[PDB]
């Protein structure tokens, strides 16, 4: 479960706080996916005391809430159950914005991607297996993948040196281009480790 | 210059108190109950919630409360999600909202139940140990302050499988602040509306 | 990847084999879900030599192929990478049969359900969390859950005797009734264990 | 008395030969090439394949081949998926079918590539070692027979991360038989059409 309380002494009406919370959550919380299990208790609350008596322009309210949520998301990612890799999955070149998000979630949730990432293996094949299952417009010929900047997959086939890519560092960036439009999306995830399994099986939580 | 700062929480902006107490919900005796308190003048609020069709009582309650756009406070426990607990469970949530409202009226502010938001996290299917929780409410209302260590105790108290709390506050250059605490390490894939 | 070759000496034209295979595949392989990762190589083939010169009635051809595929599925499940629990997930009482299948797949694929099962933990909460995310007609007040014939959750709340069920045995049935129709379906799955993580992280595959 | 029996496989029905050989595709030297051969008189076939939008060259070949409803043979390798290998990958599948069809013609049954189904399984992205594969093809056409041990070997040969093979055969009381082998232990969630 993810609980989140946001307080502000900025002055805004309920309609204005709703805007800032809905845009922020949609762009951050809705894109934080650690183990694919959505809980029965998730709440984000935005409270205004207005004690500064300054009413900001909407975009300044939006932006500020957005950035607070994002940073919380990063801290959440960094302290996920048994995390050893802070994985960001970006999908670009999709047919629509939604397609990209669906592609990114598909990759981030996949047991094989996550266990490969845990062992520092740049098993890019598993990434392509995963994304091929996403209910989106896809051309297996036009897919490219980079792990931490280094290309591992070029137009559907292996890029020279792929299996040599170093993934021993905690941070891992995955960019997947689908070359079918320009929709794009990013998901924060983590790996599937022994520590995640021990923690979720050794005791009731 | 707009500075985004960690180790700073919900008490960073003005017009807010918070604390966190060891009510004894968690066996460990760790911090498990947290309050956030809007001090006015304004009482505006927005919320978004899990789209899962199994929604815990605290959520269904807080969703009703939030149709008014007003909030004086938020009470949050860990050591129990109070989910799948039926009509009685929903009543525990209501009795929490009411004991908070009362404890605030006895502290100095005229607060009723429909102004208190309720949140829970932990195991699904168990009933809250209410005599500990209600006693927690008295103690936490008594201990709330505007200082930073208040955001802290609270951020600490909402943790379940977390190893460290999650806090951030943005001090905007036009002299207002947005602060935040969050929790959650597992069963973590929010689908919010 | 799942590869399967079926052979038969029954006399039967391609269209006869096609019906048998498609019916068999839908009821068996399409309902085998070990780790939720669908491959790029999955193939099932059915060949006929006609060497018996006996053309069976189509229902008996269908039936024979189904029984063969179904037993193969059991074997596949029994030998799954790092398997400690042979898990059957049954959803009954759904609005339609597809909803039941979708609901059972949601349960079977969930990381917290699988890890709970690895730990022998009859955690019905985790099952409720998971099923709540399935895109189907659902009444949360009407759901019941049983492990190995023991009702641990009825009418959406805990049943007396719940956290006392013994799941130490390798075979585990989860049965979930939705109480909103007569649709039902059954998935074969397995637990998420240390060995599964180990096998998929220590080396490349 | 209709009976369903394990320890029996693809050479249980009459009209089929099978074999499995070690080709050196696997660094381990374990079995990795399987052949299933239809002796006749009939050659009727049907196929279903992964609905994954990324399909391996063998899947692509075998889908075109099955539009005829006709098969004489299935050639299956472990130790490499031949997936995500592009046009060159497809050419390798074509050449496998072609070598299988040439070896069977030499052996004494006229066969074209279009009558040969090709399967692969293993790592995604790696190219197949063709010299080793094509040497195995020659070998396996020479070892194939209708004995149950032929089925066994074909069944062992298709294994990747499996520890035991998978075989079953249903003997129907009207004296026809359905036999079968399978493999797969991970990346296991078929969605077939
Ligand atoms: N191990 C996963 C526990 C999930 C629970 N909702 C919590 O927040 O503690
Ligand atoms: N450990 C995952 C391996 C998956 C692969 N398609 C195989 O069957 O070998």
């Amino acid at each position: 479960t993810m609980l989140c309380v946001l307080t502000t002494d900025a002055a805004a009406e309920p309609a204005a706080l709703e805007r800032a919370l809905r845009r922020a959550a949609a762009a951050t919380f809705d894109r934080l996916d650690i183990d694919g299990s959505c809980s029965t208790n998730d709440t984000v609350l935005l409270l205004s005391s207005g004690a500064s008596e300054i009413p900001p322009a909407q975009a300044d309210l939006d932006e500020a809430v957005l950035r607070v949520c994002d940073d919380l998301c990063a801290q959440l990612q960094a302290d996920a159950e048994g995390v050893t890799k802070r994985v960001t999955v970006t999908v670009t070149g999709a047919a629509t914005e939604d397609d990209a998000l669906v592609a990114a979630r598909q990759i981030a949730r996949d047991s094989l991607v996550k266990t490969a990432l845990f062992g520092s293996d740049p098993n890019w094949g598993r990434v392509l297996a995963a994304v091929g299952m996403a209910p989106i417009t896809l051309d297996p010929d036009r897919i490219s993948v980079s792990f931490n900047g280094a290309a591992v997959c070029v137009h559907g086939v292996g890029a020279p040196g792929a299996r040599e890519v170093d993934l021993s560092d905690a941070d891992i960036d995955i960019t997947v281009d689908l070359g079918v439009g320009d929709g794009q999306a990013r998901i924060r995830t983590t790996d599937l480790s022994h520590a995640y399994v021990e923690e979720n099986s050794a005791y009731s939580s | 210059t707009t500075r985004l700062l960690r180790a700073q929480g919900v008490t960073a902006p003005a017009g807010f108190r918070a604390a966190g107490v060891a009510a004894g919900i968690k066996a460990s005796g760790a911090l498990d109950l947290a309050l956030v308190f809007n001090e006015g003048p304004d009482y505006a609020a927005a919320g978004v919630f899990t789209r899962n069709q199994v929604k815990a009582a605290p959520v269904l309650w807080t969703q009703q409360v939030l149709t008014t756009g007003r909030l004086r406070a938020v009470i949050l426990n860990s050591g129990g999600a109070n989910a799948c607990t039926g009509p009685a469970g929903f009543a525990d949530t209501h009795a929490t909202a009411e004991a908070v409202a009362a404890a605030l009226s006895d502290w100095g502010t005229e607060t009723g139940a429909i102004e208190v938001a309720v949140c829970s996290t932990g195991l699904i299917g168990d009933r809250l140990p209410m005599d500990k929780l209600l006693a927690g409410v008295a103690h936490v209302v008594h201990e709330m302050h505007g200082g930073l260590v208040g955001g802290d105790e609270a951020a600490h108290a909402i943790m379940t499988t977390d190893n460290v709390p999650k806090q951030v506050a943005l001090h905007h250059h036009d002299n207002w602040t947005v602060g935040g605490m969050a929790k959650g390490a597992g069963m973590l894939a929010p689908s919010l509306a």
